[PDB]
C-alpha cells in the first residue's frame, strides 16, 4: 500500500488500539485518585476568589450600557439580563420552611449552621424578596442596576469600622451589619438611589457564610439595587461603583475586584 | 477559626517566590558545577 | 558548458620552429613589433584569469527565510496581523497579543535564517589562487629587444624569456634552452624538475619537453619560447576555469534536512487547514478561526530544531578543530560519515614527498631501512664493517648540505639544497652516522666528478681520515649495472673478495628485487689507491683519466622511494574495514604508483591485476579473463580513450584500483564516475591538480602544511598537521554526529505533540484553553534548546566503525519510525500528562473536570463576570483568568518534567541508559538549567505580565512525575524488546 503489507498495517492496528487503550486506562486511574484527595462540600484551594468580585445584572457590550428612551427595542437587551437574574428570586420559588427560612427584615449578624459537613441535610437558607428592591419592564428611562457580591464558601465579609473617617462618612453607618456599596463618578451628574434589604446601601451579613452549592442548593444571595436617575443626558458617564470592607480590595488589573465599571448613556 | 477565617483565602505567593528563586539560582550553580567538571 | 573543459588538450609541439611562427605572426630573434603585440592584445585579450560570476550574499541570506518551516512561521506572523488588523477595526482591542507575538515570529524567521545561513556557507577562492601563479611581469622580445612588461600584456605569438626563479607567464613553445629544468608539479603533483629543450620528444604534449606551462616554474637554466596560449586558453587556465566553474551541490546531510521539512511542513499543513474547517463546522467566526489556526502553526513547527542541527554540528566541529583537523563548511562534518569511496592522491598525501632510503644491499643480504616521519620502526644493521664502507661513500660520494639554522628541525623534516636521491642519502647517513658535515670534514675532497649524463657515475677522492695511512681513498655512485663493469673485488663482512659469477647473480637477484619494489637503486663502489703510485702532494686530474676507474671494489647497493606517512596503510585498512572503498588517483608513473598502492594497502596481498596474470602464466593478456583480475591499473594514455560506460564498467568490476598517470580532468572524471553509481566520495589531496576532482566530491579534504593554496581553496576540510589517521577520525566522528542528531531530532519533535493536542481539545471540547502560544515558544525556543543540543556528546552505543556506510537512499535521518515514537508513544503520554495537571489545577479551584466541557463559551465572556464553579462560587474574569493562565505555567512545566525522562530515554537508540550510563556532563547539566529556567520563568515577578507566567505551588510540580517515569519504564522494556530480538518487529518498527 503505502508503507506497509496487510499483515504489517494490522499488526500496527493491533498495537496502537491496546496501546492508546492503556494510555486511556492509566490517564483515567490518576483522575480518580485526584478526584480522591478533594472534599465535596469544599474546594482544595480558595486564594485565587479570595477577595470578591462585585459582578451586576446589566450584561455591558465593554463594561458599558448605552441606549436611547425615545426607542423601545433599545433597552430591550439589558432587560433580558435583568430579568434573568430577578426572575430566581421569586415567591413561588422559596415556598415552605424548606429549605428556606425568614430571617430578620433588618441587616443582622452571621449565622453558622455548624461545619461544612453532610452530618445535617440542605442547610437552610435565608429568604429574600425582590420586592425589597424598591422601584425596579424596568428603567426606561434613567437605569436601575442591580448589584451582586460574588459567592465564596465560608467567607465571612466583614463591614469596616467608624474608628476613623470615610468615605460616605458616618450616614447611615450600620457599622456592626452592613456591608456598604457606594457609587461614584468632580463629575459630579447624576442622582444616587440605593435599594436593599432593610432600606441599606448593602448586603445584610445574616446570608452567610455560603456553604456552597452541595450543601446549600436554591441559596439566594443578597442584591442591591442602584437607581441613577441623572439630571443629565446624551454623554457617557463614568460611573464607579465600589464596596468597602476588612476583606474587600481591589486591583488595577481586575477592574472588578470588588467594585464595578458602568458606562451609562442616556442619548435620547 | 469562625468569623475570623481569614487565612483561608489567603496564600504567601511573597515566600513561595522567593523559595522557587533561590532554587531556580542553586540549580543552575549546580549545573555549571558538573559542566565546569573538565569544560 | 565545461564538458570541453573535462577533454584532454590540443597542441603544437610538432610543427617546426619556423612553422610556429607562421601560425602566430612572429619572429624567432626580433621578436613581434610594439604595433602587432598591441594588435594582438585587443584581438586576444589579456594574459589573464576572470573570476566565476557569483552569487551575492544577499540572496544566499534571503534563499533561507522561505524554507518550509520559515513559510510556515512567515504565514503565522503575517495571520497574527491579520487577526490584529481585524480587530483594531472591529472592537478597538487595547491589547498587544495579535501585534507583538507577530512580531515575535518574524524574529524567530529571521534568527533561524542567521543559523541556516551559516550553516549553508561556501568559502571558495579557487579562481584568485589560480590568478597568484601568473607573475606580475615577464620578460619579451620586442623590435629585437627584451624589456619587462605586465603580464597580462603579454599575447600569443611573442617572444618570452625565462629563467631560474621565475614563473612561467603562459603556455610556450620552446625554441631555445640552456640547462633549463621545470617544476610541472602543477600538471602531475610531482616536483622532480623535468628539462625543458626545443626538440619534441613526445607525442604527448603534457609529457614533451619542447613545451612549458602556465602555473608553473622554471628551477634552473634559462629559456626562450614563443607563447601559443595566454590567459582563460592555457592548459592549466582551462583547469582554473574548469575548478571555479563546477556546480557546488548540495550535501547529503543538508538533502536529509530538507526531507524530514517536507515531513513534518506536511503534518502541518494537513492539521492546520484540517482543523481550519473542522472549526468552520462547529460555527467558529473566522476571527476566531485564524487565532486557533496560528497556534496550530506554533504547536507543529519546532521552532528551535534547525538551529539545535547548526549548533551540534558546530560542537562537532570544534572537537576536530582540537585534532588538527579544520572543518571550512560545517556540513563536512557529516559527510565523511557518510563516505562510501575515498579518491586518494598519492604524491604529499598518501606520500611524505620525500625521496628517502628504503633498502641496502651489502653483505649479500637486502637491509630495510626506516621510511616513517617520525621514525617508528627499528634499526637494520651497525656491526658489519661493510655498512660504514658503504655509509662513508654515501656521505662523501654527495654534494647536497642541510640549510642554514635547521638544527633546531628533525633530519628527515629540513630542506636540503640538492637533487631528491642526494638529499635521500644526506638524512640516511646523518640519521644513523651522525653528522655528516664531520665526515666529510675528517676526509678532505681534494678532486671530484660530478655525475654526468655519459659518464653515468660521479666520483670523489678523498684524504683518508686514518692517521696511519691519510692516504686518498676513491669513492664512486651511479647507475647499479655501470658501477658493477667497473669492479674486481667485494667487500664482504670487511675483508675483500673477488667478484665470482656466484655474487654477480646476487647482485642482479638483488638489483631486481629492489627495483620491483618501485625503488630507484643507485650502486657504491670505493678503491684505496696504492701509496707508492700517489704521493701526498699527488695531482689528479678531472677532466682527463688521471687515474684509475676500473678494478675497483663494489661495497653495496642502496635503494629509495618517496615512503608512505607513517600513519597511512593503517589508516588505509581501518576505511576498508568500514566498508569504504579507496582508489589510487594519481599523476604519477605506474610503476610507483603500484608499488605504493602494495605498501599502503590499495592493492591487498595476492591479489592481480590483467598483466600479472600474464606474466605469471606466461601467456598474452588478450587470453586471460578479465573477471579472475580483482586489482587494476589504468594509465591516463589509456583512461582518454575510454568512454564513461567503460569508465563505469572499471569501476564496477575491481575493488582494488589505481588511476596513475592521470591528469587534472581526469581525477575529476574517476570522482564523477564515482558518484554516477551513487556513492557518496571523499577527495583526498594536496596539489593544484586535485582542485578539481577536490570540488566536485562530495567532501575534499587538502593537506595542510604541504598542501598547495589551491588545494586548500577547493577543500572542504584541511588536515593541518598532514596526519592521515584524522580520516579515520573525521568518518568516526561523521557516524556518531548523524545518529545523535536522530537522537536531538526525535527529542525536539516529542514535545510537538503536547503543545498540539491542548488546542485540538479546546476546539472539540469547548474547554478553557490549556497551554497558550507564547508558552510553547518557551519550550522549543527556551527549555527544550540546551537538553537537546546535549545530545551531541553521546558515545557511541556499539562499535560504529565496524558497519558499512549508509545508504543514502535508505538510511534517512528522519524516518517514520522516528515519527511513530516520538508523535505517536512518547508524545502522547507527555500531552496527558500536561493535561493532568490542567485538569488539577482547575479542580482544586474548585472547577472540577465535569463542568469544564462547554464551558469556553461563558469562560471567555470578557463581560460576564461572575461564572458559577462546580461548588457554587462566582468568579470574575480577571480572577478565572489567573486560574487558566497558571494552567499554562504548570502545563508548560509538565512539559519540562516529562522531558527529563524523554532526554533519558533519546540517550540510547539501542542500549539501556544503566550500559551506556550517565556520563554525559553537558546533558546533566541542560537537565539543571532547564528545570531552573523554567522555575525562574515561573516565579520571577512581572514573568505573569510578559508571558503570562504563574507562580506554581509546591504540589503542582509533581503532577507530571508520574508520567515521566512511565516514560522511562516504557521506553526502557521497548528497548529491552530489540535487544533480546534482533529479529525485527520492535526493531523495523521503533528504532530510529
Ligand atoms: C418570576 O417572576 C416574574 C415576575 O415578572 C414572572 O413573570 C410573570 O410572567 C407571567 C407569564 O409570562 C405574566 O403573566 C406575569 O405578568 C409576570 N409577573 C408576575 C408577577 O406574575 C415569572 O413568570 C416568574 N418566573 C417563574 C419561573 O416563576
Ligand atoms: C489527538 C489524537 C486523537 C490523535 C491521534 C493520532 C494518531 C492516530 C496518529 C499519531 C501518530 C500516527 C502514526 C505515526 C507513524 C506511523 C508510521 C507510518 O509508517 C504509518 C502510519 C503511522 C502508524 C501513524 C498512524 C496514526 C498515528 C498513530
Ligand atoms: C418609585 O416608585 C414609587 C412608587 O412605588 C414612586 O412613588 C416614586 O416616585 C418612584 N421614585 C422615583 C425616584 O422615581
Ligand atoms: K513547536
Ligand atoms: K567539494
Ligand atoms: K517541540
Ligand atoms: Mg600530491
Amino acid at each position: 500500500f503505502l508503507g506497509r503489507t496487510g499483515s504489517s498495517w494490522f499488526k500496527i492496528f493491533l498495537f496502537y488500539l491496546i496501546f492508546y487503550g492503556c494510555l486511556a486506562g492509566i490517564f483515567i486511574g490518576t483522575i480518580q485518585v485526584l478526584l480522591l484527595t478533594l472534599s465535596d462540600f469544599e474546594p482544595k484551594y480558595q486564594d485565587r476568589v479570595a477577595p470578591p468580585g462585585l459582578s451586576h445584572a446589566p450584561y455591558a457590550i465593554k463594561t458599558e450600557i448605552s441606549f436611547s428612551i425615545s426607542n423601545p427595542k433599545s433597552y430591550e437587551s439589558f432587560v433580558k439580563s435583568m430579568h434573568k437574574l430577578m426572575d430566581l428570586y421569586n415567591e413561588s420559588s422559596q415556598a415552605g420552611n424548606s429549605p428556606f427560612e425568614d430571617c430578620s427584615d433588618t441587616p443582622a449578624d452571621y449565622i453558622k449552621r455548624g461545619d461544612l459537613d453532610d452530618s445535617q441535610g440542605q442547610k437552610k437558607a435565608c429568604r429574600f424578596s425582590r420586592m425589597w428592591l424598591k422601584n425596579c419592564g424596568y428603567a426606561e428611562g434613567k437605569p436601575c442596576v442591580v448589584a451582586k457580591l460574588n459567592r465564596i464558601i465560608g467567607f465571612y465579609p466583614k463591614p469596616l469600622k467608624n474608628t476613623t473617617d470615610l468615605p460616605e462618612e458616618l450616614q447611615a453607618n450600620y457599622n456592626q451589619y452592613v456591608l456598604p456599596l457606594r457609587c461614584a463618578a468632580r463629575e459630579k451628574i447624576g442622582s444616587i438611589e440605593y435599594f436593599g434589604l432593610g432600606g441599606y446601601a448593602g448586603f445584610p451579613l445574616q446570608y452567610y457564610p455560603y456553604y456552597g452549592k452541595r450543601l446549600q442548593k436554591k441559596y439566594l444571595q443578597p442584591l442591591l439595587a442602584i437607581q441613577f436617575t441623572n439630571l443629565t443626558q446624551n454623554m457617557e458617564l463614568r460611573i464607579e461603583c465600589k464596596v468597602y470592607g476588612e476583606n474587600i480590595d481591589y486591583s488595577e488589573k481586575d477592574r472588578f475586584r470588588g467594585r464595578f465599571e458602568v458606562k451609562i448613556e442616556v442619548k435620547s | 477559626e469562625g468569623p475570623d477565617n481569614d487565612e483561608r483565602f489567603t496564600y504567601d505567593y511573597y515566600r513561595l517566590r522567593v523559595v522557587g528563586l533561590i532554587v531556580a539560582a542553586v540549580l543552575c550553580v549546580i549545573g555549571i558545577i558538573i559542566l565546569l567538571a573538565g569544560k | 558548458l565545461d564538458e570541453l573543459k573535462k577533454e584532454v588538450s590540443m597542441d603544437d609541439h610538432k610543427l617546426s620552429l619556423d612553422e610556429l611562427h607562421n601560425k602566430y605572426g612572429t619572429d624567432l630573434t626580433r621578436g613581434l613589433t610594439n604595433a602587432r603585440a598591441k594588435e594582438i592584445l585587443a584581438r586576444d585579450g589579456p594574459n589573464s584569469l576572470t573570476p566565476p560570476p557569483t552569487t551575492p550574499e544577499w540572496i544566499k541570506f534571503c534563499r533561507q527565510l522561505f524554507g518550509g518551516f520559515s513559510i510556515l512561521l512567515w504565514i503565522g506572523a503575517i495571520l497574527c496581523f491579520l487577526a490584529y488588523g481585524i480587530q483594531a477595526a472591529t472592537e478597538d482591542e487595547p491589547a498587544n497579543d495579535n501585534l507583538y507575538l507577530g512580531v515575535v515570529l518574524s524574529t524567530v524567521v529571521i534568527v533561524t535564517g542567521c543559523f541556516s545561513y551559516y550553516q549553508e556557507a561556501k568559502s571558495s577562492r579557487i579562481m584568485d589562487s589560480f590568478k597568484n601563479m601568473v607573475p606580475q611581469q615577464a620578460l619579451v622580445i620586442r623590435d629585437g629587444e627584451k624589456s619587462t612588461i605586465n603580464a597580462e600584456f603579454v599575447v600569443a605569438g611573442d617572444l618570452v624569456e625565462v629563467k631560474g626563479g621565475d614563473r612561467i607567464p603562459a603556455d610556450l613553445r620552446i625554441i631555445s634552452a640552456h640547462g633549463c629544468k621545470v617544476d610541472n608539479s602543477s600538471l602531475t603533483g610531482e616536483s622532480e624538475p623535468q628539462t625543458r629543450s626545443p626538440e619534441f620528444s613526445s607525442e604527448n604534449p603534457l609529457e614533451t619537453r619542447n613545451i612549458a606551462f602556465f602555473s608553473t616554474n622554471c628551477v634552473e637554466g634559462t629559456a626562450r619560447g614563443v607563447v601559443v596560449y595566454t590567459g582563460d586558453r592555457t592548459v592549466m587556465g582551462r583547469i582554473a576555469t574548469l575548478a571555479s566553474g563546477l556546480e557546488v551541490g548540495r550535501t547529503p546531510i543538508a538533502i536529509e534536512i530538507e526531507h524530514f521539512i517536507h515531513i513534518i511542513t506536511g503534518v502541518a499543513v494537513f492539521l492546520g487547514v484540517s482543523f481550519f474547517i473542522l472549526s468552520l463546522i462547529l460555527g467558529y467566526s473566522w476571527l476566531e478561526a485564524v487565532i486557533f489556526l496560528i497556534g496550530i502553526i506554533v504547536a507543529n513547527v519546532p521552532e528551535g530544531l534547525l538551529a539545535t542541527v547548526t549548533v551540534c554540528l558546530t560542537l562537532t566541529a570544534k572537537r576536530m578543530a582540537r585534532k588538527n583537523c579544520l572543518v571550512k563548511n560545517l556540513e563536512a562534518v557529516e559527510t565523511l560519515g557518510s563516505t562510501s569511496t575515498i579518491c586518494s592522491d598519492k604524491t604529499g598525501t598518501l606520500t611524505q614527498n620525500r625521496m628517502t632510503v628504503a633498502h641496502m644491499w651489502f653483505d649479500n643480504q637486502i637491509h630495510e631501512a626506516d621510511t616513517t616521519e617520525n621514525q617508528s620502526g627499528a634499526a637494520f644493521d651497525k656491526t658489519s664493517a661493510t655498512w660504514s664502507a658503504l655509509s662513508r661513500i654515501a656521505a662523501l660520494c654527495n654534494r647536497a648540505v642541510f640549510q642554514a639554522g635547521q638544527d633546531n628541525v628533525p633530519i628527515l623534516k629540513r630542506s636540503v639544497a640538492g637533487d631528491a636521491s642526494e638529499s635521500a642519502l644526506l638524512k640516511c647517513i646523518e640519521l644513523c652516522c651522525g653528522s655528516v658535515q664531520g665526515m666529510r670534514d675528517r676526509n678532505p675532497k681534494i678532486v671530484e666528478i660530478p655525475f654526468n649524463s655519459t659518464n653515468k657515475y660521479q666520483l670523489s677522492i678523498h684524504e683518508n681520515e686514518k692517521s696511519s695511512e691519510s692516504r686518498y681513498l676513491l669513492v664512486m655512485k651511479g647507475a647499479p649495472e655501470r658501477i658493477l663493469d667497473r669492479c674486481s673485488t667485494i667487500l664482504l663482512n670487511g675483508a675483500e673478495e673477488p667478484l665470482k659469477e656466484d655474487m654477480k647473480e646476487a647482485f642482479q637477484n638483488a638489483y631486481l628485487e629492489l627495483g620491483g619494489l618501485g625503488e630507484r637503486v643507485l650502486g657504491f663502489c670505493h678503491f684505496a689507491l696504492p701509496e707508492d703510485k700517489y704521493n701526498e702532494g699527488y695531482p689528479f686530474d678531472a677532466d682527463e683519466p688521471n687515474f684509475p676507474t676500473t678494478d675497483l671494489c663494489f661495497v653495496g647497493l642502496m635503494a629509495m622511494i618517496d615512503p608512505p606517512r607513517a600513519a597511512v596503510p593503517d589508516a588505509v585498512g581501518k576505511c576498508r574495514s568500514a566498508g569504504i572503498k579507496v582508489i589510487m588517483v594519481t599523476g604519477d608513473h605506474p610503476i610507483t604508483a603500484k608499488a605504493i598502492a602494495k605498501g599502503v594497502g590499495i592493492i591487498s596481498e595476492g591479489n592481480e591485476t590483467i598483466e600479472d596474470i600474464a606474466a605469471r602464466l606466461n601467456i598474452p593478456i588478450g587470453q586471460v579473463n578479465p573477471r579472475d583480475a580483482k586489482a587494476c591499473v589504468v594509465h591516463g594514455s589509456d583512461l582518454k580513450d575510454l568512454s564513461t560506460e567503460v569508465l563505469d564498467d572499471i569501476l564496477h568490476y575491481h575493488t582494488e584500483i589505481v588511476f596513475a598517470r592521470t591528469s587534472p580532468q581526469q581525477k575529476l572524471i574517476i570522482v564523477e564516475g564515482c558518484q554516477r553509481q551513487g556513492a557518496i566520495v571523499a577527495v583526498t589531496g594536496d596539489g593544484v591538480n586535485d582542485s578539481p576532482a577536490l570540488k566536485k566530491a562530495d567532501i575534499g579534504v587538502a593537506m595542510g602544511i604541504s598542501g598547495s593554496d589551491v588545494s586548500k581553496q577547493a577543500a572542504d576540510m584541511i588536515l593541518l598537521d598532514d596526519n592521515f589517521a584524522s580520516i579515520v577520525t573525521g568518518v568516526e566522528e561523521g557516524r556518531l554526529i548523524f545518529d545523535n542528531l536522530k537522537k536531538s531530532i526525535a527529542y525536539t519533535l516529542t514535545s510537538n505533540i503536547p503543545e498540539i493536542t491542548p488546542f485540538l481539545v479546546f476546539i472539540i471540547g469547548n474547554v478553557p484553553l490549556p497551554l497558550g502560544t507564547v508558552t510553547i515558544l518557551c519550550i522549543d525556543l527556551g527549555t527544550d534548546m540546551v537538553p537537546a543540543i546535549s545530545l551531541a556528546y553521546e558515545q557511541a552505543e556499539s562499535d560504529i566503525m565496524k558497519r558499512q556506510p549508509r545508504n543514502p537512499k535508505t538510511d534517512k535521518l528522519v524516518n517514520e519510525r522516528l515519527i511513530s515514537m516520538a508523535y505517536g508513544q512518547i508524545g502522547m503520554i507527555q500531552a496527558l500528562g500536561g493535561f493532568f495537571s490542567y485538569f488539577v489545577i482547575l479542580a482544586e479551584n474548585g472547577f472540577l473536570p465535569m463542568d469544564l466541557i462547554g464551558k469556553r463559551v461563558r469562560w471567555d465572556d470578557r463581560w460576564i463576570s461572575d461564572v458559577e464553579d462546580s461548588f457554587g462560587q462566582q468568579w470574575t474574569y480577571e480572577q478565572r483568568k489567573i486560574v487558566e493562565f497558571t494552567c499554562h505555567t504548570s502545563f508548560f512545566i509538565s512539559i519540562v518534567v516529562v522531558q527529563w525522562a524523554d532526554l533519558i530515554i533519546c540517550k540510547t537508540r539501542r542500549n539501556s541508559i544503566f550500559q551506556q550510563g550517565m556520563k554525559n556532563k553537558i546533558l546533566i547539566f541542560g537537565l539543571f538549567e532547564e528545570t531552573a529556567l523554567a522555575a525562574f520563568l515561573s516565579y520571577c515577578p512581572g514573568t505573569d505580565v510578559a508571558l503570562r507566567m504563574y507562580p506554581l505551588k509546591p504540589s503542582w510540580w509533581f503532577c507530571a512525575f508520574p508520567y515521566s517515569l512511565i516514560i522511562f519504564l516504557y521506553d526502557e522494556m521497548r528497548r529491552f524488546i530489540i535487544r533480546r530480538s534482533p529479529g525485527g518487529w520492535v526493531e523495523q518498527e521503533t528504532y530510529y
